[PDB]
Formats: structure tokens, C-alpha cells, sequence
């Protein structure tokens, strides 16, 4: 599983 | 009385926020005099997340990609540039509603209130504490980077953290506000994890003293120990060990109690050792450890 | 992800915050336009609170006898009545920071924001549900009356809560923004003792299905039940009985996580037959009530 | 034990 940047 | 995780006010951060789209991504930004500090992801297409050079893809940007909306007032941008893992976004306009601030680094067992965000808006407030593995256990989804974490003395609200992203585990990672992370994270869409985490003993203390200074006496006990043999049981049960610093900052709660801070040890222990028997500790039935010292004096003392 | 007791941004509360001082005794207003509202109680010596007459010791005051401050402007009262137990103070000039509002009447069960606050000035904020026993878990010391609870819908601040005083057992008992309080409580400090509490059964549901959309799942099994066979093991365990409307309430939920209402039941019987074996649920290893539904799909869902 | 008002 990864990182998951969160802008949109 | 009564005991309670508790945020600060937030009005003064709210005027702060705004939001931040570059081409089709979009995220929040924080509004002081004339800069807006966000994280630098906001440049990356869905596909430049993986591997992106965050350099590379600065370069090819100028001040007109960047729109930022306060409120329904859109901000023309001035100036760009990188400072580590945010951007800073001088823009026409200083933010009339700045309030007094410091940029501060907090240590893991520190604590301090997020304001979730999405689109600039404020949507909630909660207490969080920096992990010794340096991620936080917040409440994020897509679009709240660019949120941010803060302590507020007086009228003067010293940010710490701005949020960056969700690891595997559920847990967050983000930056201080010069953009250096928080523990050996990057701001990649990577295979990435936490190191392993251990509580906060200082804190546990303190939030067993909040207890007894709302009357939850029952775990105490006659008995009290060495700092050496606290931290032989502290090690086992994976508890950060206990110093004489932190023994001398629950000065003040032991003093307001009258319970020795190696006597409270002996109390944990045994709750490390035993359990709680199906009891409860200010309405939890597992040893807290995101409450400081000064949490529980500022609650159990009422500074507004 | 991660789902954690979160307040609403309470800005627009804490422009509404004032001290009102009659006398040597002094609280917080809540300031609305031209009206300050605050508990009756302000106009009370420390000997007239065992058996205050109110009525009697209103027509000995007079409008120079209450101070409103907002910071360190003082507010000048041009006019003063009783209504229930809050007392509203017209005062010569309009709040500018007066939010749109509405003053609403929760029911038991549901959850606000507290703005703690003390001389006027806002301290911290957290969420509280109002008990099926009308009080509230709060943290308030001496100096809090006044201080409000609300929610945000929009840009409307629903004001339902106003804080008055501490019971024996260390919770919280106030009036809606009318001055009815809830529950069988009035403002005198006499011997009063809260009804039998009990656990709010859809909240526990909302936050177990919280729980499986953050992926902790070890809870779940294959039995369903009926809704007749839950209320019978609710009864036991001091539970409110599960209603049809709530079922549908749930609704959503259970279609998100695909998880039936009824086979949900049969996890929270398993759970309170047999507790958790040491584990977890969402970080609580007690069953948590304070969330609603709506609560869940907000944080589970994002509004700002 | 008796109700405490919260005011100071």
C-alpha cells in the first residue's frame, strides 16, 4: 500500500 | 470539574484559510500579511504524484497557474516560490484578519488543535498529539492538505503543522510551517511507513492526575516505586521511560494532589501489570496518553 | 481517514462571547444583536444561591447595575427582563459580528459544540452530547456559566445550550436559549441528583459502522437478528431501544459499508455479551455513544 | 452534596 497526498 | 479533549478556539486561524488550485488540483492555503504557505503537492498532476521533482515542476509554473480564493474574492498572486515541502505565494493583498504568530517546531508527546479544512472552508476542530513516531492520528480525506495545527498563548496563535498526507496505516504526516516534515516521510505517493510507536509516559501520568483531581481515586495505592524499577516495567510494556524533567514538570500536579509523582508510578504499574477489572478512568477504559501536563493544568485551572 | 471527536470552528461564536458582571458575581453573555443573554443566576450574592427568589431580587436591580464588557469595551444596558432562567440585557449597540442564528431545542442523544469560556473570553472548545438524562459530560469550573454549545449548518450558528451549573456527581446541567433548562434541574444549589442514565443504542450503531468504514472489522460476524431479539438484550444492558426510525436513520450508512442494520445488532449483542477480549474499536475499548449518525457521515464525508 | 452555579 502507499502514501496518498491529500489535495484533490 | 470534568475532563474533556479540548481544542482552542479557532476563530483566529479560520480567517487564515483559503484555497489554493493549481490547474486541477486543489488544496488549502494559510493567509498571513501577504503570503500563502502551502504544500507543494498542489502542483502535481494526479500522475506526477509517484516520482515527482518538485524543481522541475515549479519551474514550468508562473504566478497566473496559481489561483487562490478567499472567500469569494480571488487573490491575485504576486510572486512563488519553494521552501521545502510548501510553497510560498505572495500575493497582492496583506490578510487584514492576521493574527499574532510564530512559526514553532513541536517535540513528539506535544499537543495542538487541527482545523480540518476543504476548499478554504473550516469544516471541524480537534486535539491531536505529535506520535514519538512523529505521525499524528487525525481525521483527513481528500482535499484537507494544506490544514493546519496550532497552539494559541495569549493572542498569539504559534503554528506547528500543516498536513500533507495519509500513510498506509491510516495515520497522517505533514510539515511544520517551513515545510520540513514531521519524521522520515516524503511527499510522494510511496510504499511509506511509520517506525514503530511507543506512549507517552509523562502523559499518562499527567492524564491519571487530571483523574484524581476529578475524583476517579480508585486505581491508587499504598505502595510507591524507584524511578529505576518504574523504567524496567516501562521498557516492557513499550512506554517511553519516565526522566527526572518529567518528573519535575508534574511537580505542580503532584503538589495540587499530594500524591508523590513515584507513588502515581506505582499506580501505573499495577494498571500496566493488571488492568482496570472492567472499571473506568475518566470514561475511558484504556490509559490515555495524548493529554501534557500542561493540557491538564489549563483544564483542571481554566485559562481563557 | 480516522474519525475523532471533532467540534465545529467557533469563530462565529467567539465574536458573541461578553462578561456581565452584577455586583461581585460575573459570568459570559452570549451577545446577539442589541440583547445580551445570559443565565439568571449572575444576580445572585453567594448567600442569595441556597433559595434565590428571582422575581424579587430582579425588581432590586436596576439597568446600571449590570457591566458588559466586550473585550475592553463596555456595553451600556438600556433595558433588562427575566425570561425563564436567562436574563436578556439590551444593550445600546448592535453586535457587528452577530452570525445568521436560530435558537433550537435538542433532543437527548443528539451533540453540539461547547465553547468554554470565562470572563468573556473564549478558552476552548469540545463536543458534548446531551444525555438521555438531560445532563451533559462537560469540563466547566466556576466562572463558565454562560458559555454556549451549538452547531453550524451553513453559515447558521443553532444555538441549543447554555451552561449553568455542575451537579454532585461532577456533570452539567443547562437551559435552552429560552431559559428552559432540560431536565428536572433549576438553578439553585440544593441537593439535586440526574435520573438513571442509559446508553444511546443508534449512536453506538453509528460509530460501529465509523469503525468498519475505517477498516476495524474484527467485530463483525455472519448471525443478523431481529429487531425484537436486540431490544431484548438492549433492555438488559441498559441500552435505549432501537427504533424502525433509527434502522432507517442508519440507512446510508449501511448501505455504504454494505453492512444490514439488523446484522450490525448482532455484532453490538456479541459485543456486550462477551466485551472485546483486549482488543479495540476505533481506539476506545468501551462502546462509544456521543457520535450520531450524522456526526459519522459528516467526518466519514467531509462538509466544510 | 449540593448543585454548584458556575458563575464566579
Amino acid at each position: 500500500n502507499r502514501a496518498t497526498l491529500q489535495a484533490i | 470539574s470534568g475532563f474533556r479533549k479540548m481544542a482552542f478556539p479557532s476563530g483566529k486561524v479560520e480567517g487564515c484559510m483559503v484555497q489554493v488550485t493549481c490547474g486541477t488540483t486543489t488544496l488549502n492555503g494559510l493567509w498571513l500579511d501577504d503570503v500563502v504557505y502551502c504544500p507543494r503537492h498542489v502542483i502535481c498532476t494526479s500522475e506526477d504524484m509517484l516520482n515527482p521533482n518538485y524543481e522541475d515542476l515549479l519551474i514550468r509554473k508562473s504566478n497566473h497557474n496559481f489561483l487562490v480564493q478567499a472567500g469569494n474574492v480571488q487573490l491575485r498572486v504576486i510572486g512563488h516560490s519553494m521552501q521545502n515541502c510548501v510553497l510560498k505565494l505572495k500575493v497582492d493583498t496583506a490578510n487584514p484578519k492576521t493574527p499574532k504568530y510564530k512559526f514553532v517546531r513541536i517535540q513528539p508527546g506535544q499537543t495542538f488543535s487541527v482545523l480540518a479544512c476543504y476548499n478554504g472552508s473550516p469544516s471541524g476542530v480537534y486535539q491531536c498529539a505529535m506520535r514519538p513516531n512523529f505521525t499524528i492520528k487525525g481525521s483527513f480525506l481528500n482535499g484537507s492538505a494544506g490544514s493546519v495545527g496550532f497552539n494559541i498563548d495569549y493572542d498569539c496563535v504559534s503554528f506547528c503543522y500543516m498536513h500533507h498526507m495519509e500513510l498506509p496505516t491510516g495515520v497522517h504526516a505533514g510539515t511544520d510551517l517551513e515545510g520540513n516534515f514531521y519524521g522520515p516521510f516524503v511527499d510522494r505517493q510511496t510504499a511509506q511507513a511509520a517506525g514503530t510507536d511507543t506512549t507517552i509516559t509523562v502523559n499518562v501520568l499527567a492524564w491519571l492526575y487530571a483523574a484524581v483531581i476529578n475524583g476517579d481515586r480508585w486505581f491508587l495505592n499504598r505502595f510507591t516505586t524507584t524511578l529505576n524499577d518504574f523504567n524496567l516495567v516501562a521498557m516492557k510494556y513499550n512506554y517511553e521511560p519516565l526522566t527526572q524533567d518529567h518528573v519535575d514538570i508534574l511537580g505542580p500536579l503532584s503538589a495540587q494532589t499530594g500524591i508523590a509523582v513515584l507513588d502515581m508510578c506505582a499506580s501505573l504499574k499495577e494498571l500496566l501489570q493488571n488492568g482496570m477489572n472492567g472499571r473506568t478512568i475518566l470514561g475511558s477504559a484504556l490509559l490515555e496518553d495524548e493529554f501534557t501536563p500542561f493540557d491538564v493544568v489549563r483544564q483542571c485551572s481554566g485559562v481563557t
